[PDB]
């Protein structure tokens, strides 16, 4: 239970479920990540968004 | 002496096995992570990004390799003529190889979902025109004329202030998933064709140039997924690296 | 909205499957109940109409005077797990030194479990089968001798590059799965999922995969389903130089989590080819043994 | 109450006075594709009465020296009526069927026919006879249409599988001293929710005499077998030009 | 270093061992399963299916292999004559090899339960007749006449509108289970004989044909089970497949 | 406990009891299936059923 | 390397080393190297009695 | 020209049906895409020659010498991870020897 | 990779060792046992004869 | 083959010696006048 929190992902809001037999957290299994996405960070990175039906150049 | 029996699958190194290994540095806490922008959490964040589709993939010499990113549209006789035609297959060796979708699909074996092709008109403000962009689902051979192509899924695009239309190539498939197609029995996984036809004409006034170009931009939709990760085939390396 | 009456009173869009039967539990064989004599008219359970296409619903309680038998014979060994979760030979790869088979030290095997009659006739009892699997690779010399050699078993899915050699770049297994083993070890054993773009594999495909004219050239395509072409198995001797031992890799597959649909007649004729239900038309053999006459044994 | 039947679907109606019953295949009636099983997003067209109706293909003659005939579905309706135009104009297809086979004879005639539905009836060949040639069937044997094709070796069904175990699929008998019609209702059977009607055939329909026809000289020697079939819960998706093959 | 002792049974591959193996593709969810009709859950669903029993297994030439599915019944002198006789043994090399029961029993070593043989009359509507179908339990040799056969389990079948009778061959055995019989000490597991005798005659009017045929259809009953799965013996393969 | 439900039988009303040491459900043991049967799906696939004592052709 | 195949009654016995019965698709089998511990399997009561 | 991607869906371009998707995005994650062992290094220890004729070999750690794992990481400019290295030792012929 | 150390007494076949072995026939229920008379439960039942 | 595409009945002879084909109202006009060779073939009803 008491274990060094010394993996590369400790310090994020994403919840993992790993298996370990050691005191170091980086030896653990990779596990299942959270299935969250942010496509607008690359696909819609605009200050003032526009809707679908509207003509954007208004 | 807790008795055990070792089962087969013993003393093999399976590369995709996720287990616990022995750590080399005990009581090592790493450097903290600062907030860096641009964090990726899924590659489908990038398949939904518009990248340039090399429709006019005719030239090969270095002098004219930037010509592959835009294809021409000019003045015609008004007979419903053909501009360009290409396959809607991302993994197939063709225009989609230039896209981020067509390169991250090399690392996956089965894909599903709708696509998205965005054409932008890069002509004069005074130039007008109407075009028919037809998606022909499978079975349909290459349409010889525009009448055979309007029977499919299509968009009529009128040039104007909004210089860009989006043809959505929708998921019209027998299988839930679809693998990569090629000449042979894997044409079973062909997606169809996409053709561009002159609807009316490219009308231009005197003083403006008689020719323009259209830049295509291809991506994927929110229902798109890939499956069964693999190694890519449509890029290979001549040996003796460094 | 719907206004006309033919559209309101329509069964169009009824997606719910209307089933006549229901599966009930049968952990044991059915028990026999006590029966006595019957000497009436009208009730005649021995007479059937087989033209209906159903099977007879006649029991032994109605044909003879029976006793009570409390059966405790289990139907657990007839399930599809118990019938198919039994490893059998599905592949064999030879890696010789001199000859023609594979004289360079690598071998690619297009995955099809239809090259060995004893596991094929078990699966072709059904037309559709969905399952996860467990493959096991028993490597050895022709003589059966275990030798000190390292190998690499790479799964090459469809679309991925096949290795053209032992020194090839595909062997770096950065994204394709692989297994490294010594022959001195237990046989490698990996579990595989259901990897079809469809909802089940299919051992019989009545159709062509491609559109177009179907002449004598592209008649090989008859029967080929790309949903069953799961890719390629590749194997090499891990090394830059030539190995010193001949080798054989034998592949054994065990199904688990099995589902099957649409039973068929079972193969009575000898198979001849892979993924081809051809037969020898001159030497057609009857399904069983014969007699001299019908009144004798 | 059970020997009489009227089958009404569409603008079509069959009567029979000498029936057995109706076989509902694998205890599933035909249905439409649910939104969970569906993957394609286009709206399918569901023409109720113009394609779901009884179509009559042709007429085979039961002679003494007969061996059997097979028909492949939906290849039998890809050049016929409104079904065979929606199927050519579209790419995807889903339907059940009601097959209905007719053979009339007197009370002084004897014989039996096995009328069966074999899913994914893949057609093998004699392989040169010796089994060395890897021969293949031509297109006019795997998709023979409404004309059907005459079995060469009906013991193995031209696929290496015995006729005797064919009652494990759907079937009826036409025993001329009991019945003259055979009615089977088949749902859509495939690993996929839709598929092509021109490339893929879902099942075959075998009509084989197990017991041979016999009559004495003077009776009507022409004993026809007529195939009559109705789609059910048809669905088409993916519209483009009309291609035939 | 949790101490253990490895016991015998170590580093062997037992084909019928059901354990956990290592997965090659992590985070692989398969394609969903649609509702396909015809789902099998137990092979006893198919042993209860009537399939054709090749009683007249005399012809061998290709010209006359369809003759094995029906056996004749004709006009006799009215002396209680014999039509056909066969064994009630499914695994034994004989008529039952043509059945789905007689082929799925090859994959099992011990069977128990009652059988079911259904004979259909394929004659004229005007033809009449009565037949005695006798099951002779073991010990009983081949009956030489009908008087010796009616002492067993039997059915008298009158032809009529219902063109089919069912003789149930019931479980009359010393052992709870029964293995496959053959000439030798495994005749201990013989099930008996089944014979068909003319009761009255095959009476036919003038103008109708003097001969008909009977098609036998054999299955199993709801108390039937098989046990101890094995590999089949009564079908074998000439080597060099493909 | 938390595990990828990615076996070939997930999505059916039949209850299994498997053993696993991995995060993928398809690596698990085969286990014991439910002993349910439906012989009428093949042996009595008729619209209008008939009883045993009755003459079916009525 | 050896192969220990259980051939129940009725199943085909192998007439050779290159035989078709050795594919163990339904009969139980055990593959072992002589360098390993001895193979050890448990068997049930398999009598019809 | 905005530099964004199109927010157009197929519900607005064609008449569509309801499709209840159950296709998982779990295999596109960065764990599932990178947690796959691949060749990053190769060290030769011969007897005669020039490579390493003395019996020791030093390897400056860089995983950029093999194109198939390099092109996977150079999809990004910054990557933070813990790793699992595995060393498969053998003779040129692949022979396992007592060393 | 749960770490373990193999102790002596390893890869030996002791005939009087009572442990679990691998089963060859899964989902095999045997024939039921009828009441047979003369059941022995201890050899001291016979030493008193 | 050209005729089964229409409205049809398949009649099996038996004890019931009679079938009824209903010729249903399939018309453009609510009412229909008498037809003859000419422009009053507009009021033709069809064939049987
Ligand atoms: C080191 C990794 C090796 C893993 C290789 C496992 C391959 C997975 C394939 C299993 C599925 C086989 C299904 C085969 C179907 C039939 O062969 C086809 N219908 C061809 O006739
Ligand atoms: C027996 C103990 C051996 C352990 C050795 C492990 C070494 C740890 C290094 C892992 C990190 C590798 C990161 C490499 C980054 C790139 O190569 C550089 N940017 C150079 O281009």
């Amino acid at each position: 239970s008491h274990e060094n929190s010394n993996s590369a992902t400790e310090g994020s809001t994403i919840n993992y479920t790993t298996i370990n037999y050691y005191k170091d957290s980086y030896a653990a299994t990779a596990g299942k990540q959270s299935l969250k996405q942010d496509p607008d960070k690359f696909a819609n990175p605009v200050k003032d968004i526009f809707t679908e039906m509207a003509a954007p150049l208004k | 002496g807790f008795p055990t029996e070792l089962k087969p699958g013993t003393n093999q190194f399976l590369t995709t096995d996720d287990g616990v290994s022995a750590p080399i540095l005990p009581n090592f806490h790493p450097t903290p992570c600062i907030h860096i922008p641009g964090e990726v959490r899924n590659l489908l964040e990038l398949c939904q990004v518009e990248t340039i589709l090399e429709v006019n993939n005719v030239p090969t010499n270095a002098t004219s390799l930037m010509e592959r990113l835009r294809f021409p549209v000019s003045a015609q006789a008004g007979k419903g003529e053909l501009c360009a035609v290409f396959r809607a297959d991302p993994g197939r060796d063709g225009p989609w190889q230039s896209t981020m979708l067509g390169q991250l699909c090399g690392y996956y074996t089965q894909w599903s979902g709708s696509l998205e092709v965005t054409f932008m008109f890069t002509g004069s403000f005074m130039a007008t025109g109407k075009m028919l962009i037809a998606y022909t689902p499978p079975g349909g051979p290459l349409p010889k004329d525009r009448a055979t192509a309007m029977l499919g899924t299509h968009v009529i695009w009128d040039f104007g202030l909004q210089s860009s239309v989006t043809l959505v190539i929708p998921w019209i498939s027998n299988t839930h998933y679809r693998a990569h197609a090629r000449d042979g029995v894997f044409d079973y996984y062909t997606t169809g064709l996409v053709s561009i036809w002159y609807q009316t004409n490219y009308v231009v006034p005197i003083g403006a140039p008689n020719t323009a170009y259209i830049i295509a931009l291809a991506a994927a939709q929110k229902n798109f997924t890939m499956k069964l990760c693999k190694d890519t085939s449509h890029i290979l390396q001549t040996a003796s690296i460094q | 909205g719907d206004r006309v009456a033919d559209v309101i009173e329509s069964s169009i869009g009824d997606s719910v499957s209307r089933a006549l039967t229901q599966a009930l539990p049968a952990p044991t064989g059915q028990n026999t109940q006590v029966s006595s004599h019957r000497l009436d008219t009208g009730e005649v359970p021995a007479l059937q109409a087989a033209e209906i296409g159903a099977s007879s619903n006649t029991s032994d309680e109605s044909m003879i005077e029976t006793r009570c038998v409390l059966n405790s014979h289990s139907t657990a060994e007839t399930t599809l797990d118990s019938f198919f979760s039994r490893a059998g030979l599905v592949g064999e790869i030879d890696l010789p030194l001199e000859g023609t088979t594979n004289p360079n030290g690598y071998a690619n095997w297009d995955i099809d479990i239809t090259g060995y009659a004893q596991m094929r006739r078990k699966v072709e009892l059904f037309t559709y089968m969905r399952f996860d699997a467990e493959f096991t690779f028993v490597a050895c010399t022709p003589t059966g001798q275990v030798v000190p050699q390292l190998l690499q078993y790479m799964f090459v899915p469809p679309g991925a590059p096949k290795p053209e050699s032992r020194e090839s770049l595909a062997w770096q297994t950065a994204t394709n799965p692989s297994v490294f083993v010594k022959l001195t070890d237990p046989p490698a054993q990996v579990s595989v999922p259901f990897m079809s773009p469809a909802s089940a594999y299919q051992w019989f495909y009545d159709g062509y995969p491609t559109f177009g004219e179907h002449k004598q050239e592209k008649d090989l395509e008859y029967g080929a389903c790309p949903n069953n072409m799961m890719g390629t198995f590749s194997v090499r001797t891990v090394g830059s130089s030539k190995s010193k031992y001949p080798l054989v890799v034998r592949i054994y597959m065990r199904m688990k989590h099995v589902r099957a649909w649409i039973p068929r007649p079972m193969r009575n004729q000898n198979y001849l080819f892979k993924a081809n239900p051809n037969y020898a038309g001159n030497s057609i053999k009857p399904t069983g043994t014969s007699r001299s006459a019908i009144t004798t044994l | 109450s059970d020997r009489v039947a009227q089958l009404t679907i569409g603008n079509s109606t069959i009567t029979t006075q000498e029936a057995a019953n109706i076989i509902v295949g694998y205890g599933e009636w035909p249905s439409y594709c649910s939104d969970d099983d569906a993957t394609a997003v286009d709206k399918p067209t569901r023409p109720d009465v113009s394609v779901n109706r009884f179509y009559t293909l042709d007429t085979k003659l039961w002679e003494k020296s007969s061996k059997g005939w097979y028909w492949k579905f939906p290849d039998v309706l890809t050049e016929t009526g409104v079904f065979g135009q929606n199927a050519q104009f579209h790419y995807l297809y889903r339907s059940g069927f009601c097959i209905h086979v007719q053979c009339n004879a007197s009370k002084f005639h004897q014989g039996a026919l096995l009328v069966a539905i074999l899913p994914e009836y893949v057609i093998g060949t004699v392989a040169g006879g010796t089994g060395t040639e890897d021969s293949h069937p031509p297109y006019k044997q795997t998709q023979p249409g409404a004309d059907g094709f005459e079995l060469q070796h009906p013991y193995v069904l031209d696929a290496g599988i015995p006729i005797s175990q064919l009652t494990v699929c759907h079937h009826q008998r036409i025993n001329l001293r009991t019945n003259n019609c055979a009615t089977i209702i088949v749902p859509y059977m495939n690993t996929l929710p839709f598929d092509s009607a021109l490339n893929h055939c879902n099942f075959g329909l075998l009509v084989v005499p197990i017991s041979p026809l016999d009559f004495d000289q003077g009776a009507t020697p022409v004993i026809p077998i007529t195939i009559t079939l109705a789609p059910m819960c048809s669905e088409f998706a993916g519209l483009r030009q009309a291609v035939t093959q």
